[PDB]
């Protein structure tokens, strides 16, 4: 049996937002505002492919 | 002239009390109260992740 679900969570960042975390647990470490033309100035960290 | 002046003057010099800039006085910083702890919660959640 094959399901297909889209789940609207809330995720929460704290100062200097280098990292995301949602309700979840999805640790992610990616800066909620790198945009793909400041990664100088926001980090991102998570798997580039 | 030449002739003595009695010092009748009953001295009351009261030194004012000199002014005192508080610390903010910091016992045990940030970080220390973040690793005083066995478990810590985020650590946990990117394991799980
Ligand atoms: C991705 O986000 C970065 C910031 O993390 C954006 O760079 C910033 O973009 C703003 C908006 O254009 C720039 O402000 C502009 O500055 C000049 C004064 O120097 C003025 O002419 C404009 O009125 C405007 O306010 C800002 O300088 C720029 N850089 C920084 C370091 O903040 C970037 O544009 C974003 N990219 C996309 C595609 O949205
Ligand atoms: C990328 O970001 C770093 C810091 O996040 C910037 O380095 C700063 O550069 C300014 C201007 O040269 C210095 O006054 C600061 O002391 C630097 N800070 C640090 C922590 O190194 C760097 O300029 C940015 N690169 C850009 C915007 O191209």
């Amino acid at each position: 049996n094959l399901n297909c679900m889209v789940t609207i969570t809330t995720a929460r960042s704290k100062y200097p937002y280098h990292f995301f975390a949602t309700s979840t647990g999805d640790v992610v470490d990616i800066s909620p505002f790198y945009n793909g033309t400041n990664r100088n100035a926001s980090y991102f960290g998570e798997n580039a492919d | 002239s030449s002739i003595s002046t009695v010092d009748s003057m009953i001295a009351l010099d009261i030194d004012p009390l000199e002014n005192t800039d508080f610390r903010v006085l910091e016992l045990y910083s940030q970080k220390e109260l973040r690793s005083s702890n066995v478990f810590d919660l985020e650590e946990i959640m990117r394991e799980f992740n």
